[PDB]
């Protein structure tokens, strides 16, 4: 941190060599994260230590990448012990904010090798979209762009020319002015400029982003036949979907609904009981701002889950009346969700003749 | 489709009434770039009436090497060829075109080509009985193949008659009275004819080479389908523009895309061209697209390390462009994009790319080192540390450019060493 | 046209000005040469000639005639929108020619009694409302109108009337080009826009440094940009010399008193003029190959290299002090950079030779000002060899919505 002028040599000599020593990796990274936390997010120590992690990672990509992703996942999961309204208000928010930029910097040049961690990367992206200050939002966007880039430039997985064209198109699409709004970075000319320096979010946006990423993943699995990405990511979502939490669960429900390919009757029942409990807490509790968003999420999940239940499911018809009851609540966002659910239900029953 | 881009700000509004997202997606691969009066007369006399063929029809001569694109308005030229055709456009005639000493500077634009095709009356084209072409070359082939869709109905017709030697054209001219200017007829006398010269390229052809006292000519003994008729190719490459010459091989020689040929008297050919070019050098009155490679590799590599994210991205894309264009064996990992968040500490990446490029492509190593040492003075302290770190991997390759007997190479190596000494 | 002039009446008119404009808009659409058109236009023009004296020599020899001024405003525009039919009929057969001649005489009129209304009305109606068929005559008359200010040697006869004509004519041409009248395309591209533009530039050269001179120069630069925006619309016998010469003429205008300024307002007008000049130059240079005016026996490469170095140094000097009006100091920076990018993209082998040094550094700006081009200047060396595919297949989608759009 101190010898700024000699930096390009300091890193390449001390850190670039200590990285190639496989056994010391865990201790080095733990000290890195501790020193980053001590400085705090946005600190000179945090920035320097974030940059210095690229140097260590350059040696052993697999181990550093695995340790950096796994600790983020662990912190996110461990957030569900003392739930608080939002993540930005949670106690362990500083840890997530700090460890986020680690993946931001390690994203480039497949220093977060995609072909082993893509499900967890999309997990993080999904849980982080449009969170925190502007810098963190731009960081999440940059992470998405870099991960798609690396997947489009990974030599360890040969892809068809059609798949490569699809990926190139998707990278172009993620740069358009449309996604800047779906990512929370509005009125920012370049994501990069804001990212490398020291608003209400609607779940429809998360649905759009998650669908786009699902297309990006499915085009990839069209080449890697034995891939288990979809199952892994669906499971990691289903862990958070049905588990109570103030901040994570809303996002988790939409992500699960958009992601999953096959549902179960208990899942529909579990979601409906989640909506029931949310509504029951809304009438008694004064924190409507969270129960409402959870109700909307519950509805949005069903609007996607219904087209997948069995042709003999009695719940098809009950879904209509669920939608009617939702529309009876007289909330603009909830009404919109109900109307969407109604359209989906009518279409699904019509297709079933 | 320039207007398709021009009106994308409003086309989406009408489409607001997948298809609905795809209009703006192609903007990634977009951003396209930005009676009559008459005066003057051609002192050059490009198009004129001269000579008559056996069939008793007038023949008009035309030398395309007299006119250069982008200098003289084509309206005047078309009205002029119409004016000189006024007494004869109402009757069937014959045309002969001279394609000697012809290059891309004689290319005819698509708009001017269609203006040529329209202004002449519809019956005058049917009046054309025969078209005679002399000294066809390889540039004309691709010129007309890119303009084939404009001339798709004319290939395969009897009107085109190929002439490679004056005898074939003179057969149908009364007593060989072809009135071509002496400038074109003076290039056939007393050259050297090589019978079995093999033209080495991607597609090997068996041609005949002619090196004279002023220029170098090559004719193709292999029939080439030009406009639907299999004809020979006569390419002329003057020696007044050849400055990349050296002794390379006993049976092969390098000429300038480089030109290579094999023959049993290649040394005599080289000596003849040397003599004529040195005579031309006696007659003198009182950046190239090769040195681009290293001089730009340095500009990309130094700027990657910069401390402005936009500049890093810009330089990365420049690297992708350079590697793709020049086919550098970097493992082809890099792919262009926009908006990449390239990390600040890219010292290891730049250094690894430099090492791989130095090992895989030890080609320039002199332009590159010259540029790096030149830019090492102006860089920052941190940038100086970066610069040395990737400069180091290249100095080893300098051993190669010491053994060669090229005083230009040796003096350059000495200059690089003296610059490094001054830096030390 | 008559049938349309029934929907033109059924719809509610929110006053007379809009009804007058709607009437002229329909009159411009009058194309077929019927006989009543002829007599109506001719007799209206006769009454207009009488009212010319009655309104112009009769504030002088004697107000309540503001009503007649308002009538005149309408009647002039009437003649302007219906001028075209008569000229069309001349081609298949000269008062119409005399119409503009009076109009141009009215153009600089100074009257003791509100001539300002007269000038403003002539400007507005002549610019916006004249029929496109009337364009060729307009240009042909303006050419010789401007050609009478320079002497045989090329010495400009600078006069107050002349300058008043020039400010106006440039304003009028700007207003004309700005509006895309229907059919204007096929009528704009017969007369050349070269000579009057050139002469106006030569006259504005000597305008001096007064507030009026700078205000005129800024408007002229806006006109140059607007005219350049439609190199397609106009017809040029020689675009190359055109652009090259006036590029060489506007190069001078930039950085005129950017360091010797003594007043905030004077530098503000100077900064505005420099910004406008740079904007115009950027527009000129797009695709403009350099070909210097015949030199002193210099090989074309040698002259092109010197011209390029001159331009490039002129640009670098401006960009060198562009660091450290705070909005201007950055806007004129990207304008200066885009100008240079325009030079290079056109001029490859007169470029990189003097341009490679721009790749190197700065005060965090020049690399971000040359690689600010290399994004599409030197990485534009892709497939230059000295693309656009599947954009047709997307337009063939069901119901053909894009083509209808």
């Amino acid at each position: 941190i101190n010898e700024k002028q000699m930096y390009p040599s300091i890193q390449a000599k001390i850190w670039g060599s200590l990285g190639q020593i496989t056994d010391l990796l865990d201790v080095v990274l733990d000290s890195f994260i501790k020193t980053s936390a001590t400085g705090g997010l946005g600190s000179i120590k945090a920035e320097v230590m974030a940059d210095t992690a690229v140097a260590l990672a350059s040696g052993n990509v697999k181990l550093v990448s695995s340790k950096v992703i796994g600790r983020m996942c662990k912190i996110i999961d461990k957030t569900c012990l003392s739930p608080t309204p939002t993540l930005e208000q949670h106690l362990m928010w500083d840890d997530i904010a700090i460890l986020a930029r680690y993946m931001l910097m390690l994203s480039f040049n497949n220093s977060l090798d995609v072909a082993a961690h893509l499900p967890y990367l999309f997990h993080v992206v999904t849980f982080l979209v449009a969170t925190g200050p502007l810098s963190l939002r731009a960081s999440t966007h940059g992470l998405v762009i870099n991960i798609i880039h690396s997947l489009c430039t990974c030599s360890q997985l040969h892809f068809s020319e059609e798949t490569k064209q699809v990926l190139r198109l998707s990278l172009t699409e993620f740069s358009l002015p449309k996604f800047y709004l779906l990512f929370g970075i509005s009125k920012v000319k370049s994501a990069a400029v804001i990212a490398f320096r020291s608003e209400t979010f609607a779940l429809t946006s998360l649905e759009t982003v998650t669908e786009a990423l699902l297309e990006i993943m499915e085009a990839c699995m069209r080449d890697i036949p034995t891939c288990k990405w979809l199952d892994q990511w669906t499971e990691l979502a289903q862990r958070f979907a049905f588990q109570y939490n103030p901040s994570l669960q809303p996002r988790a429900l939409v992500v699960f609904g958009c992601i999953s390919k096959r549902v179960s009757h208990g899942q529909i029942k579990q979601i409906i009981r989640i909506l029931s409990k949310a509504l029951e807490s809304c009438l008694k509790g004064p924190d409507t701002y969270n129960s409402q968003v959870l109700i909307e999420a519950t509805v949005i999940a069903l609007t996607k889950l219904q087209p997948l239940l069995n042709k003999d499911s009695p719940l098809h018809k009950a879904l209509f009346w669920v939608a009617v009851a939702v529309l009876q609540l007289d909330e603009v966002n909830l009404y919109s969700a109900g109307t969407a659910l109604l359209e989906q239900n009518l279409h699904t029953l019509d297709s079933l003749r | 489709h320039r207007l398709l881009w021009n009106n994308q700000e409003k086309i989406g509004q009408y489409l607001s009434s997948r298809p609905f997202d795809k209009m703006a997606t192609l903007l990634a691969y977009l951003g396209p770039p930005e009676k009559e009066e008459f005066k003057a007369l051609k002192t050059l006399s490009i198009f004129y009436q001269a000579g008559t063929s056996k069939a008793g029809n007038p023949i008009f001569y035309y030398v395309a090497r007299r006119f250069k694109t982008g200098q003289i308005n084509g309206d005047l030229l078309i009205y002029h060829v119409l004016l000189t055709l006024k007494p004869y456009y109402a009757k069937p005639y014959e045309i002969v075109v001279d394609l000697t000493h012809t290059g891309p500077s004689n290319r005819f634009k698509t708009d001017f080509l269609s203006k040529w095709f329209v202004v002449f009356p519809g019956f005058a084209y049917d009046n054309v009985s025969a078209v005679y072409i002399y000294n066809c070359n390889s540039w004309v082939r691709e010129y007309t193949k890119y303009h084939e869709r404009l001339l798709t109905g004319l290939k395969g017709s009897k009107r085109l008659v190929f002439i490679d030697c004056p005898g074939k054209l003179a057969e149908h001219i009364e007593h060989e009275q072809q009135k071509l200017p002496a400038a074109t007829l003076a290039l056939e006398e007393d050259l050297k004819v090589f019978h079995n010269a093999l033209k080495l390229a991607h597609k090997d052809t068996k041609v005949s080479i002619k090196v004279g006292s002023t220029a170098v000519q090559v004719t193709s003994a292999e029939r080439t389908k030009v406009l639907g008729q299999s004809v020979f190719l006569n390419d002329i490459y003057y020696a007044s523009e050849i400055e990349e010459i050296c002794l390379v091989d006993e049976n092969q020689f390098t000429l300038t895309t480089p030109l290579t040929f094999m023959h049993q008297e290649c040394e005599a050919i080289v000596q003849s061209i040397i003599h004529i070019r040195t005579r031309w050098e006696l007659s003198q009155p009182d950046i190239r697209p090769k040195d681009v490679p290293g001089t730009l590799l340095n500009i990309a590599l130094l700027n990657l390390g910069s401390s402005d994210p936009s500049l890093r991205s810009a330089a990365y894309n420049l690297l992708c462009a350079l590697t793709c264009t020049f086919n550098l064996k970097i493992e082809g990992q890099l792919l262009e994009t926009s908006g990449l968040c390239i990390p600040a500490n890219n010292t290891l990446f730049i250094v690894s790319i430099s090492k791989t490029l130095a090992a895989n492509e030890p080609h320039l190593t002199l332009e590159f080192l010259e540029e790096c040492i030149s830019g090492f003075s102006k860089s920052s302290i941190e940038l100086k540390h970066l610069c040395l770190e990737y400069m180091t991997p290249w100095l080893s390759n300098l051993v190669r450019f010491c053994k060669h007997n090229d005083d230009a190479k040796r003096q350059r190596v000495t200059a690089i060493l003296d610059k490094l000494i001054t830096m030390t | 046209t008559f049938m349309e002039f029934a929907s033109v009446s059924n719809m509610m008119s929110t006053g007379r000005a809009a009804l007058q404009k709607r009437v002229m808009a329909l009159l411009r659409r009058i194309e077929h040469p019927t006989a009543g058109n002829t007599e109506a236009w001719e007799d209206t023009h006769a009454k207009w000639e009488q009212a010319t004296k009655l309104i112009l020599n009769y504030p002088k020899a004697k107000l309540s005639d503001t009503d007649s001024l308002q009538e005149w405003i309408n009647m002039t525009g009437f003649l302007c929108a219906l001028g075209g039919v008569c000229l069309q009929q001349r081609s298949n057969s000269t008062p119409v020619s005399k119409f503009m001649d009076r109009l141009l005489s009215l153009m600089v009129c100074n009257h003791e009694k509100v001539g300002l209304q007269i000038r403003t009305n002539v400007k507005d109606l002549v610019g916006l409302e004249l029929s496109p068929a009337l364009y060729p005559m307009l240009f042909n008359k303006l050419k010789n109108t401007i050609s009478k200010f320079f002497d045989s040697q090329g010495q400009v006869l600078l006069t107050d009337t002349n300058t008043q004509f020039v400010e106006q004519t440039i304003a009028i041409m700007k207003n004309l080009l700005d509006n895309h009248t229907e059919g204007s395309s096929e009528h704009l591209g017969q007369a050349s826009i070269e000579t009057m533009m050139l002469n106006l530039v030569r006259y504005v050269r000597v305008l001096g440094n007064m507030v009026h001179a700078i205000q005129i120069k800024t408007k002229l630069c806006q006109l140059v940009e607007v005219m350049m925006a439609r190199r397609d619309d106009l017809s040029f016998c020689q675009e190359m010399k055109f652009r090259n010469k006036m590029v060489e003429y506007l190069t001078d205008w930039v950085m005129g008193t950017s360091n010797q300024a003594a007043d905030d307002d004077v530098k503000c007008l100077t900064r505005d003029l420099d910004q406008a000049s740079m904007e115009a130059v950027v527009s000129l240079l797009a695709g403009l190959p350099l070909q210097p005016e015949e030199g002193d026996g210099v090989e074309l490469m040698e002259a092109k290299s010197q011209l390029f170095l001159k331009y490039f140094t002129l640009f670098m000097n401006l960009l060198n002090d562009c660091s450290e009006m705070s909005r201007r100091l950055a806007s004129l920076r990207h304008c200066t950079v885009l100008a240079m990018s325009n030079l290079l993209n056109a001029n490859v082998d007169s470029g990189l030779m003097h341009s490679i040094g721009l790749g190197y550094h700065k005060d965090l700006q020049t690399r971000a000002t040359f690689m600010e081009v290399l994004t599409k200047i030197l990485q534009q060396g892709t497939e230059f060899d000295t693309l656009v595919e599947l954009v047709t297949m997307m337009g063939d989608q069901g119901e053909l919505p894009i083509a209808m759009a």
